[PDB]
C-alpha cells in the first residue's frame, strides 16, 4: 500500500432472489486506525451510489438511505479484513462494489477515497444456468451486392457471462462488432455479432461464427450463409 | 446531481465540466475519471489541490458551491467518463458526469435488416433486427412500423461503443415475436431517422 | 494514594469476572490447610493408638486418609491455578489499558508539562510505576485473600474440635501474628533498606559530579571527596542504631514465638493427660491456628505491595485524568477552506512556565502580507526559537494575540493549526527512521511520485542516492550515521510534502555551505506563491531576498521596511551588516578487613539453620513421651519441654540478634568503602570519558548509589544464605538419612517441587525474566524516541502515528504476560498441590514402613518434618535474597571503573615541575577534532603564542574554537595534529597537577556547589588553607564586594546548585576569585563578564591590569569596550589562523 | 588472531626513578590467563618478577623488588601496566611481558598457577640504570703493531671508549669492509660509561700498499667519526 | 624454591645423545619446563611438566623423570639447535628461572693466535693506557690470561671481552685490556699479556718496550 494497493479480491459470488453473502474488503498494507473503509454501489447505466462509511478507530458508521437498516458494516482491525454482510438481496442491489481506503489523519482531504477498488460484482438475476444456442442472422439475398452484405449470428438464451465468440474459428475478428450484453425480459442477456463484407465472396466462401461458453460446458458452432429461400 | 455538459465535438476548445452540489456544503469534493468497467482515480482533492501521478492538464477551482474540471484545446487524446463526489457531511453523495470522446464529426449510417432464420422459428420465436452501422453521434432513432402502426413495446435496441479510431457507432434494434404473433404478419418496415441522414431511410421486407 | 475502588476502575466486565472468580477460589485455596490438619489429627491419633497397642487395619485406614489428602491436593491444584491465573490476567488487561491510556495522555498533555518533567524520570515512570501497579493489582491480592481465608478456617476449625484450647491459643494468636509479620518484613525490607538518608551525600555525589569541569579545573578533587565522607559518616551515625533496632526486633520476635510454643505446649499437655482431648485432637487445634496466624503474618510484604501500588497509581491516574487546556486531540474550534498567510503578532506576552522570570516578549507589533517573506534576525543565540514555538501553539502568549486571517490562534483547532504550517528546525531534528519514512512523517500519506518531486524540489538527490538502498539504510540516533548537510537539508522536503500555507525557518541553512545555499535558496524563495515564509536568518546572504526586516531588541521589535529606504534609518541589521567477569573470590577479597564479622556472623548462621532439625528431634520425643500409662511422670517431661522451648527462645534471641547485626555492619562497612573508592577513582579521569553516554551524570550516580549497595549484598549475604541452607537441609538430610533413609529418599525426590511456590509468589519471572526486560525495551524504544525529541512530534502533529506504533509494539508484552500467567499458575499450583500429595504418599509409604518393622512413628514424624520443612525453609530463605548474580555485574562494573589508567592521570606526581612559569604558551601548528564526534573539525590549522604580560582577544562566530582551545591547555585532551608546549617547554613531560596551578580560568557560565561561601570561593586552592582575609580581598578585587555587603549571612550562607541561589549578574564576578586564589598566570575570561551592567563591569579591568602585570592574559569576549587593549591579534577565518 | 604482547615505556632513567612498563596484549582479553613480567639478566639468565591474574584479583611481586612494583591489568582498554619505583642498581636486565598457559584456551583457574608452561611471549624495550648522560665517543685506532711479522699475520683494530648509550657501530673503510672484523660486546667503562673493541687479521703483504680506516657511529651522540690506521712509524 | 643446572656449557657434538640434568627444589613434583631461547630474543616453549611436548616443535627432545631428576636428551641436533636452554620452576606462589645453559658445536683444538697492543702515542696524551691483548681463533674457549708489569704481579685492571661462537667454524676470540694511569704508564716499561691454553703447550708471552 505504501507503493502499491493491497486490497485483495473479496467475497466473490453470485446471488439469486434466494441468496446472501458475507462480503469483505480484504485490505492490507496499512493500519486500519489510519483509514476508514468505504463502499459504493455502481448499478449498470447509472452514476455512483455510496452505501456505507465505517471508521474503525471510533467504531462509527454514517449510513445511507438505500441499504439503510438492512445492512451492517463491522471492521476487524485485528485480522485486517473488514466485513459487510450482503443480506436482504433484492434485484436493485446488483452493482460493482468499489471498496477502498480513506486516510483519516490528514484534514485537507475531507472526502477520503484516497484509493479505489476494482470491485467484485454482485450479480442478482433469476432462473439462470441454461446452456446457450446459436441463431443465424442470415443475410438476405437483397443485401447490397458488391457493397456491404452484412452477416452474423445471434446467441440466444445464454447465461452467465462471459461468452467468447470468435469468427472463422478465431481466424478473423475484423469488422466483428461485439454489442453490449443487453438484458432480456427473463433475466437472460443478448449480445449480437455483425460482420462487414462485400457480397462477392459469400458465393464462393462459407463463414462459420464460433461460440465458446465455458460457464456451461458448451462450445457451439454454425455456418453463416446468404439466405436462399 | 451536477449539470452534465457532455461534450465530444470539434477540436480546439477548452471543455470545462461543471458540478453542482446536492446541498450547500464547503469545498469538499472529488473528481474521478472512469473507463466504464474499471476502478476510478482521483485528480483533485479539497476541490482545489492536485493529486499524485496525474498528468497536469487537469485543473479546477471553486466559486461558491460550483466546481469545475478543465481540459483545454481538445486533443487527439480525449476519451473517458467522469464522476463527482461531494462530501463534508456524514452523507457523501456522487455525480453522474459526462462521456467525453472525439472524432467522426459527421457520419452517415447504413441500414441493414435480417430475417430470423427458420432455425429460430422451430422453437417458436423470432428476432428481426434493424441494424444501423457506421453512424454518429450516439444519438440516433430506430422505430418499427409493422402493418402500418406505430409499433412500440416490441423494440429492444442495442448501442455499442463509439469507435476507437473513426468515431462510428454500432446499433442493433431488435423486433422480436413469438409463434403466436410472428405467424400472422407479412411485411415489417423499419424507419431510421438520423441527423447525418438528410432523409429518413427505411428498410422493409416480406415473409416470402 | 487513591483508595481501593479507583485503582480498579480500568476493569472491563470480563475483568470483574476474572477478579471475582479468582477471589472465590482464593478463599477456597485458603481453607485447604485446616482440612489437611483435620485429617492429620485423625491420622496422628490412629498412629499413636495403633502402634501403642503394639493391625494392617492401620494401613487400610491410612489408605482412606491418603485419599482425603490427595483429593484435597487436587482441589488446591485447581483452585491455586484459577487464583493466580485469573488475577494475573485481570492485571494484564487493566495494566495494558492503563499503559495505552497513559501514553495517550502523556502525548495529549502539554509541552510546558515537559518544562516541568525530565524524560529520564518519565521513562522510569512509564516502565517502573506501571510494573508497581501490576504488582499491586496483579496477584498480591489473591494471596492476601487466601491468607485471611486460612486464618478464619483455622479459627473455625479449632472451635469445632475443641474450644478451651482454641481460646487459650486464639489468645496468644496476636503474638505469633505480629512475630511472623516482623520476621517476614525483615527478609524483604533488607533488599531495599533505603528511604532518603543517603541523599544527604548523594546531593554532592551528583551535583558536583555533573559540574566536573570546575572540579577538574582547580585541583579540587579532595574538597569533593572529603565532604562526601563527612556525609557518609553522618549517615552511618543513624544507620547504626537502626540496624540495632531491626535485629533486636527479630530477636524479640523469635523470643515470643518460642514463649508461645512453650505456653501452648504446657497447657495442651495438661488437657491431654486428664484425657480430655488427645494427641491428634490437640495438634489439630494448635496447628490449624498457628499456621493461620503465621500465614497472616507473612503477608505483611503483600500488604506493603498493595500500598506501593495505590501510591503509584495515584500519580499515574492523575497524569491521565488531566485535561490540559490546549488540547491536541480536541475538535474544539473552526477550520476554514481558504487561508492566506497574513500573520500578525500584537502585544503578545509569553512568560515561561518553568522560568517565568526571564521575559523575552514584552509587547510586539509584527505584520505580514500574503505570500511575501520577512526577516527575523538578531545576535547569536538571542531566543528566537520562541517565535518558532509560539505559533504552532506549543506554548501560549498569555496576554496577546496571534492573528491569522482575522481570527485568534486559539479558536482554531490545534490538530488543524499545526497542519497548515511547517518549519525547518535549527539543529536537524531527525526521527530514528529511514529517509522515506523520515519524510512520510510529514503527512503520513505521501507516495513515490511526490516523494521524488519534493526530494528533488530542493536538490536532495546525490548525497542520498550515493549510499545504496537509500530508503532502507537507516539514519542515526540523534544524528549519528549522517552528516551535517546530508541530514539537515531533508528538513525542507518533509515539511514541504505537507503542502503548507505557511512555512517557517529557524536558520535552516546555518551549516549549509555556499553552493549548498545556491542550490537550496531557490526552493527557499521559489516556495512562496501566495503563502508566507517566516525567516530566521544567520548570514547576510539572502536576508536581502525580502521586503521586510524585523529586528530583535530587548524583547521588543524595532526595525521594519525595505532595504534601500532603511539604509538611512540606522536600525539593528544596520549594525549586523558592519564487561569482563570477576569471580566470587575477587568480590570476597574486596573486603578482608572483616574476617571477625564474617566469622561470628557465619557461625551464628550455622546456629540458626539448625533450629529446624531441633524442632524435628524435639517433637520426635514428644510423640514418644505421650504414650499409654504412667500419667504421673508424663506431666514431668512435658514441663521439661515447656522449659526447653523457653531456653531456645532466649538462645535464638541472641543468635538472631548477632547474625543480623553482624552482617548488617559488615555490609555497611563494605558499602562505605566502595562508595568512596568509586568516587575517588571517578574524579581521577580525563574529560575524554565524562562526555559520553555510557557515563552520564545520572548513570554514574546510579552506579554510586545502587551498585555499592548491591555488591554489599552479594558479598556475604550469600555467605549466610549458604551457611543456613547447608545447616538446615544439610543437617536435616543427614539426620533423616541416619534414622530412616527409604522415606528420606522419597522426600528428596520432592524437595525441588516444594521449594518453588515460595520463590514463585515473589519471582514470577523464571523463563521470562530477561524476556520481560527485552520485549518491554523493544516495545518502549518508540516511547523513548517520541518522548525525548517531542517539540517536533508535537510540532508536525505526527503523534498519532507514534501512538499506534506504541500500541502495536505493546501487543508483544501482552502475549508475553498471557503465557507468563498460564505457565506460572501451573508451576505454583503443582508445587502447592504436591505439598498435600507429599503428606499423602509420604505417610502411606510411612505406614507401610512402620508395619514392616523398618521404622517407628516417632521417626516417620521426625523425617517427614525435618525434610519437608527444611524444604519450605529453603523456599522462604532463597526467595528473600538480593540477586547475587545481578550484583556480580555491579562487581564487574565497579572493578573496570577502578582500574582504568587515564593518560591524563591527575592523581600522579610523575612529571617536571618548573618554578617560574613565564606567562607564555607556544602553540606550533595545533589541530584537534572531537574524539566521539570524531569528524567535525572545530580546529583545522592554527598557531599562536602569547608573551609574558601581554593581552589578546578572539572574536567570531558561535563557538569557532574560542573555548575548544581551552580544553587543550587545561589538558583535558591531548591534541592529535599539533604539539602543545607552554613557556617554550613541552607539556606532556610536565606534571599535570602543577600544570593546573599556574593556569587561571573563569567561565561564561560560572557555577557553584551546594555549600556555604567560606569554602565555595576558597576552592581555587586545595593543598593549602585559604585564609579569611584572602577571601574578602578577592571579593573587593573581583568587584563583588561592591555588592557582597548586602547578604544578612555575610560569608556563611548555604547556596544552592550550580547557579541557583544567585543571579545572572552576580556569578559573572564570583568565579573571578575562585581562580584568583592561586594567583595564576594565564587569565581566560571567556565572556566571564557579560551580564554585568556597564556600571559595574569596566572596573574589573582596573584591578586586573595593576595586578595582571607579572602574568599573561588570553581573552574570549564579545565586549568591544575591552577588546581594544590587545597586544597581539589573531582572527578566525574558517577555523584557521590567517 | 595470534598472541601478541607489545611493549611501550621505560628504558632511560637514573637509579631512583619510576618506569611504566606497558604491555598491550592483542589477540585476547587479559582476564583469561596469567600475565607475568620476566627478566633477562645481562647475559646471565631469566627470572620471574611478578604476575597479576585479573579474574581473581591476585598479584605477586619478586622478593628483590617488593614494594616498588605495582602491576595493574587495564582490562577495559586491554593493557597490562607495570609501575616501577626507584629502579636501583641491578635492574639493567631486559624486562619482557610473558603470558602463561591455558589448559583449554577460554580460561585459566587459580589452581595450577602457570605450571603448564610459558607458551607465549613478546619483545620488550631495553632498560638501564646509570647516571651516564649522552656523551660523545673517543676513538683510538689500535694500529697493527710495528712488530708485525714480515710475511705473516698482523692484528689491526680500534677501540671506542667513554660513550653512553649504545650503539657505537664500528666499521672499516666506511662499511665496505666487514670480513673478519670482530666487534666485541659493548664493554662498560669504570665510571659507568661504555666502550668496545674491534679486531681483525691481515696478511703482511699490503701493510705498505693499502691503508685502512676505522669509523665509529654513536647515534645517541650523533657522531659518525672517521680515523685512519697505520703501523707505528718510529 | 630454586633451580640448579648440573651441565653448564654443553660443548659436545652434532649427532649424539646430549643431555641436560637440572636438579629442582624440594617439592617441585614434576612441575618443570624446558625452554629453548635463541640469542637476542625471548625463549620458546618445548616441554612442560617434564613430559608433554609443545606443538609445532621437532619431536627429537626426549624427557625423563626419575624421582627428583628431570632429564633432557636430544640426539639429532640439526643446524637450528645449539642455543640456550632454561629450566624454570613455578610453584607455591613463587617462580624462578634457571641459570640457563648453552649447547655448543664441537670442534678440534686450534692454536690461539696471540697479540699485544699498547696505546698508540695518541692515547698517552690524555694520561691513560689501555693495552688490549688479543687471543683469536682458539678452540676450545677455556684459557687463562694474565698480565705482568715490569716483571711483577699485575692484577685488578683487566676486562676480557669474548665473542660468541661463529656459525662457520665455532671459533673463539678474546680481548683482554690492562688499563693504567699516567704516573704508572710513564714509570713502567714492560707490560706482558701471557696466555695458557690447550692449543699453546707452553704459555707464550708477547713482550714490548715502552715507546
Ligand atoms: C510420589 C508418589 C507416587 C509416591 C509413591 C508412593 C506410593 C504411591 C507407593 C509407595 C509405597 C507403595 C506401596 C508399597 C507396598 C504396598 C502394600 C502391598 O500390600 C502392595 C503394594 C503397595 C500397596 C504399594 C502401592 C504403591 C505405594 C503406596
Amino acid at each position: 500500500e505504501i507503493s502499491e494497493v493491497q486490497l485483495v479480491e473479496s467475497g466473490g459470488g453470485l446471488v439469486q432472489p434466494g441468496g446472501s453473502l458475507r462480503l469483505s474488503c480484504a485490505a492490507s498494507g496499512f493500519n486500519f486506525s489510519s483509514s476508514s473503509i468505504h463502499w459504493v454501489r455502481q448499478a449498470p447505466g447509472k452514476g455512483l451510489e455510496w452505501v456505507a462509511s465505517i471508521s474503525s478507530s471510533s467504531g462509527s458508521t454514517s449510513y445511507a438511505d438505500s441499504v439503510k437498516g438492512r445492512f451492517t458494516i463491522s471492521a476487524d482491525t485485528s485480522k485486517n479484513t473488514a466485513y459487510l454482510q450482503m443480506n436482504s438481496l433484492r434485484a436493485e442491489d446488483t452493482a460493482v462494489y468499489y471498496c477502498a481506503r480513506a486516510y483519516i489523519w490528514w484534514y485537507q482531504m475531507r472526502q477520503a477515497m484516497d484509493y479505489w477498488g476494482q470491485g467484485t460484482l454482485v450479480t442478482v438475476s433469476s432462473a439462470s444456468t441454461k446452456g446457450p444456442s446459436v441463431f443465424p442472422l442470415a443475410p438476405s439475398s437483397k443485401s447490397t451486392s458488391g457493397g456491404t452484405a452484412a452477416l452474423g449470428c445471434l446467441v440466444k438464451d445464454y447465461f452467465p457471462e462471459p461468452v467468447t465468440v470468435s469468427w472463422n474459428s478465431g481466424a478473423l475478428t475484423s469488422g466483428v462488432h461485439t454489442f453490449p450484453a443487453v438484458l432480456q425480459s427473463s433475466g437472460l442477456y443478448s449480445l449480437s455479432s455483425v460482420v462487414t463484407v462485400p457480397s462477392s465472396s459469400l458465393g464462393t466462401q462459407t463463414y462459420i461464427c464460433n461460440v465458446n461458453h465455458k460457464p456451461s460446458n458448451t462450445k457451439v458452432d454454425k455456418k453463416v450463409e446468404p439466405k436462399s429461400c | 446531481t451536477q449539470s452534465p455538459s457532455s461534450l465530444s465535438a470539434s477540436v480546439g476548445d477548452r471543455v470545462t465540466i461543471t458540478c453542482r452540489a446536492s446541498q450547500s456544503v464547503s469545498s469538499a469534493v472529488a473528481w474521478y475519471q472512469q473507463k466504464p468497467g474499471k476502478a476510478p482515480k482521483l485528480l483533485i482533492y479539497s476541490a482545489s489541490s492536485l493529486y499524485s501521478g496525474v498528468p497536469s492538464r487537469f485543473s479546477g477551482s471553486r466559486s461558491g458551491t460550483d466546481f469545475t474540471l478543465t481540459i483545454s484545446s481538445l486533443q487527439p487524446e480525449d476519451f473517458a467518463t467522469y464522476y463527482c463526489q461531494q462530501s463534508s457531511s456524514s452523507l457523501i453523495t456522487f455525480g453522474q458526469g459526462t462521456k467525453v470522446e472525439i472524432k467522426r464529426t459527421v457520419a452517415a449510417p447504413s441500414v441493414f435488416i435480417f430475417p430470423p432464420s427458420d432455425s429460430q422459428l422451430k422453437s417458436g420465436t423470432a428476432s428481426v433486427v434493424c441494424l444501423l452501422n457506421n453512424f454518429y453521434p450516439r444519438e440516433a432513432k430506430v422505430q418499427w412500423k409493422v402493418d402500418n402502426a406505430l409499433q412500440s413495446g416490441n423494440s429492444q435496441e442495442s448501442v455499442t461503443e463509439q469507435d476507437s479510431k473513426d468515431s462510428t457507432y454500432s446499433l442493433s434494434s431488435t423486433l422480436t415475436l413469438s409463434k403466436a404473433d410472428y405467424e400472422k404478419h407479412k411485411v415489417y418496415a423499419c424507419e431510421v431517422t438520423h441527423q447525418g441522414l438528410s432523409s429518413p431511410v427505411t428498410k422493409s421486407f416480406n415473409r416470402g | 494514594m487513591i483508595g481501593v475502588l479507583t485503582l480498579f476502575r480500568y476493569s472491563d466486565w470480563q475483568d470483574k469476572l476474572f477478579m471475582s472468580l479468582g477471589t472465590i477460589m482464593a478463599i477456597a485455596h485458603g481453607s485447604g490447610l485446616p482440612l489437611m490438619m483435620i485429617v492429620f489429627g485423625e491420622m496422628t491419633d490412629k498412629f499413636v493408638d495403633t502402634a501403642g497397642n503394639f493391625g494392617k487395619i492401620l494401613e487400610e485406614e491410612m489408605t482412606r486418609y491418603a485419599y482425603y489428602y490427595s483429593g484435597l491436593g487436587a482441589g488446591v491444584l485447581v483452585a491455586a491455578y484459577i487464583q493466580v491465573s485469573f488475577w494475573t490476567l485481570a492485571a494484564g488487561r487493566q495494566i495494558r489499558k492503563i499503559r495505552q491510556k497513559f501514553f495517550h495522555a502523556i502525548l495529549r498533555q502539554e509541552i510546558g508539562w515537559f518544562d516541568i518533567n525530565d524524560t529520564t524520570e518519565l521513562n522510569t515512570r512509564l516502565t517502573d510505576d506501571i510494573s508497581k501497579i501490576s504488582e499491586g493489582i496483579g496477584d498480591k491480592v489473591g494471596m492476601f485473600f487466601q491468607a485471611v481465608a486460612t486464618f478464619f478456617a483455622g479459627f473455625i476449625v479449632g472451635f469445632i474440635r475443641g474450644w478451651k484450647l482454641t481460646l487459650v491459643i486464639m489468645a496468644i494468636s496476636p503474638i505469633l501474628g505480629l512475630s511472623a509479620a516482623v520476621w517476614a518484613k525483615i527478609l524483604s525490607a533488607f533488599s531495599d533498606k533505603e528511604l532518603a538518608a543517603y541523599a544527604k551525600a548523594g546531593a554532592v555525589a551528583e551535583e558536583a559530579l555533573g559540574a566536573i569541569r570546575t572540579v577538574i579545573a582547580f585541583g579540587g578533587q579532595n574538597k569533593e571527596l572529603e565532604r562526601y565522607q563527612k556525609h557518609l559518616e553522618n549517615a552511618k551515625e543513624i544507620g547504626i542504631k537502626k540496624a540495632i533496632s531491626a535485629n533486636i526486633s527479630m530477636g524479640i520476635a523469635f523470643l515470643l514465638i518460642y514463649a508461645s510454643y512453650a505456653l501452648a505446649f504446657w497447657y495442651g499437655s495438661t488437657l491431654v493427660i486428664s484425657k480430655e482431648y488427645t494427641i491428634g485432637n490437640a495438634m489439630t487445634v494448635f496447628f490449624s491456628i498457628l499456621i493461620g496466624a503465621f500465614s497472616v503474618g507473612q503477608a505483611a510484604p503483600c500488604i506493603d505491595a498493595f500500598a506501593n501500588a495505590r501510591g503509584a497509581a495515584y500519580v499515574i491516574f492523575d497524569i491521565i485524568d488531566n485535561n490540559p487546556k490546549i488540547d491536541s486531540f480536541s475538535e474544539r474550534g473552526h477550520k476554514p477552506d481558504s487561508i492566506k498567510g497574513n500573520l500578525e503578532f500584537n502585544d503578545v506576552h509569553f512568560s515561561y512556565p518553568s522560568r517565568a522570570n526571564v521575559k523575552i516578549l514584552k509587547g510586539l507589533n509584527l505584520k505580514v502580507q500574503s505570500g511575501q517573506t520577512v526577516a527575523l534576525v538578531g545576535s547569536s543565540g538571542c531566543g528566537k526559537s520562541t517565535t518558532v514555538q509560539l505559533i504552532q501553539r506549543l506554548y501560549d502568549p498569555d496576554e496577546g494575540t496571534i492573528n491569522i486571517d482575522g481570527q485568534d490562534i486559539r479558536n482554531f483547532n490545534v490538530n488543524y493549526l499545526r497542519e497548515i504550517i511547517g518549519v525547518v528546525s535549527q539543529e536537524p531534528v531527525l526521527f530514528s527512521t529511514t529517509i522515506a519514512e523520515n519524510i512520510c512523517y510529514g503527512r503520513g500519506n505521501v507516495t513515490m511520485d511526490e516523494i521524488k518531486k519534493a526530494v528533488k524540489e530542493a536538490n536532495a538527490y546525490e548525497f542520498i542516492m550515493k549510499l545504496p538502498q537509500k530508503f532502507d539504510t537507516l539514519v542515526g540516533e540523534r544524528g549519528a550515521q549522517l552528516s551535517g548537510g546530508q541530514k539537515q537539508r531533508i528538513a525542507i522536503a518533509r515539511a514541504l510534502v505537507r503542502n503548507p500555507k505557511i512555512l517557517l525557518l529557524d536558520e535552516a541553512t546555518s551549516a549549509l555551505d555556499t553552493e549548498s545555499e545556491a542550490e537550496v535558496q531557490a526552493a527557499l524563495d521559489k516556495a512562496r506563491e501566495g503563502r508566507t515564509t517566516i525567516v530566521i536568518a544567520h548570514r547576510l546572504s539572502t536576508v536581502r531576498n525580502a521586503d521586510v526586516i524585523a529586528g530583535f531588541e530587548d524583547g521588543v521589535i524595532v526595525e521594519q521596511g525595505s532595504h534601500s529606504e532603511l539604509m538611512k534609518k540606522e536600525g539593528v541589521y544596520f549594525k549586523l551588516v558592519n564487561v569482563p567477569p570477576v569471580s566470587f573470590l575477587k568480590v570476597l577479597k574486596l573486603n578482608k578487613t572483616e574476617w571477625p564479622y564474617f566469622v561470628v556472623g557465619t557461625v551464628c548462621a550455622i546456629a540458626n539453620g539448625g533450629l529446624q532439625p531441633a524442632f524435628s528431634v524435639i517433637f520426635s520425643e514428644i510423640i514418644a513421651i505421650f504414650g499409654p500409662g504412667d500419667d504421673a511422670v508424663k506431666q514431668q517431661k512435658c514441663n521439661i519441654f515447656s522449659l526447653i522451648f523457653l531456653f531456645l527462645g532466649i538462645i535464638s534471641f541472641f543468635t538472631f540478634f548477632l547474625q543480623g547485626f553482624t552482617f548488617g555492619k559488615a555490609g555497611e562497612i563494605l558499602t562505605r568503602r566502595l562508595r568512596s573508592m568509586a568516587f575517588k577513582a571517578m574524579l581521577r579521569q580525563d574529560m575524554s570519558w565524562f562526555d559520553d553516554h555510557k557515563n552520564s551524570t545520572g548513570a554514574l550516580s546510579t552506579r554510586l548509589a545502587t551498585d555499592a549497595a548491591q555488591v554489599q549484598g552479594a558479598t556475604g549475604t550469600r555467605l549466610a544464605l549458604i551457611a543456613q541452607n547447608i545447616a538446615n537441609l544439610g543437617t536435616g538430610i543427614i539426620i533423616s538419612f541416619i534414622y530412616g533413609w527409604q522415606l528420606t529418599l522419597l522426600l528428596l525426590a520432592v524437595v525441588p517441587i516444594i521449594a518453588v511456590s515460595g520463590i514463585v509468589e515473589m519471582k514470577l519471572l523464571a523463563g521470562n525474566a530477561k524476556r520481560d526486560k527485552k520485549e518491554l525495551e523493544a516495545a518502549g524504544k518508540i516511547a523513548t524516541e517520541a518522548i525525548e525529541n517531542i517539540r517536533t512530534v508535537v510540532s508536525l502533529t505526527q503523534e498519532r502515528k507514534f501512538e499506534s506504533m506504541y500500541v502495536e509494539k505493546l501487543y508483544g508484552p501482552y502475549r508475553n504476560s498471557v503465557q507468563k500467567a498460564h505457565i506460572y499458575g501451573i508451576t505454583f499450583s503443582i508445587s502447592q498441590a504436591f505439598m498435600y500429595f507429599s503428606y499423602a504418599g509420604c505417610f502411606r509409604f510411612g505406614a507401610y514402613l512402620i508395619v514392616n518393622g523398618h521404622m517407628r512413628f516417632r521417626d516417620v514424624i521426625l523425617v517427614f518434618s525435618a525434610i519437608v520443612f527444611g524444604a519450605v525453609a529453603l523456599g522462604h530463605a532463597s526467595s528473600f535474597a538480593p540477586d547475587y548474580a545481578k550484583a556480580k555485574l555491579s562487581a564487574a562494573h565497579l572493578f573496570m571503573l577502578f582500574e582504568r589508567q587515564p593518560l591524563i592521570d591527575s592523581y600522579s606526581e610523575e612529571g617536571l615541575k618548573p618554578d617560574k612559569f613565564e606567562g607564555n604558551i607556544t602553540f606550533n601548528e595545533v589541530v584537534f577534532n572531537y574524539p566521539t564526534r570524531a569528524n567535525v573539525p572545530v580546529l583545522q590549522g592554527l598557531s599562536l603564542e602569547v608573551k609574558k604580560g601581554q593581552t589578546l582577544a578572539l572574536v567570531g562566530s558561535s563557538g569557532c574554537g574560542k573555548s575548544t582551545v581551552v580544553q587543550l591547555l587545561e589538558r583535558f585532551y591531548d591534541p592529535l595534529a599539533g604539539t602543545v608546549l607552554l613557556d617554550g617547554q613541552e607539556a606532556k613531560k610536565l606534571n599535570v597537577q602543577w600544570l593546573r596551578a599556574q593556569l587561571g580560568i573563569v567561565s561564561q557560565e560560572p557555577i557553584l556547589f551546594d555549600c556555604s561561601i567560606a569554602e565555595n570561593i576558597a576552592y581555587g586552592d586545595n593543598s593549602r588553607v585559604v585564609s579569611q582575609d584572602e577571601i574578602v580581598s578577592a571579593a573587593k578585587a573581583a568587584n563583588i564586594h561592591p555588592f557582597i555587603e548586602t547578604l544578612p549571612h555575610k560569608y556563611e550562607t548555604r547556596v544552592g546548585d550550580k547557579g541557583t541561589q544567585l543571579s545572572g549578574g552576580q556569578k559573572q564576578r564570583i568565579a573571578i576569585a575562585r581562580a584568583l586564589i592561586r594567583q595564576p598566570q594565564i587569565l581566560l575570561l571567556d565572556e566571564a563578564t557579560s551580564a554585568l551592567d556597564t556600571e559595574s563591569e569596566k572596573v574589573v579591568q582596573e584591578a586586573l591590569d595593576k595586578a595582571r602585570e607579572g602574568r599573561t592574559c588570553i581573552v574570549i569576549a564579545h565586549r568591544l569596550s575591552t577588546i581594544q587593549n590587545a597586544d597581539l591579534i589573531v582572527v578566525f577565518q574558517n577555523g584557521r589562523v590567517k
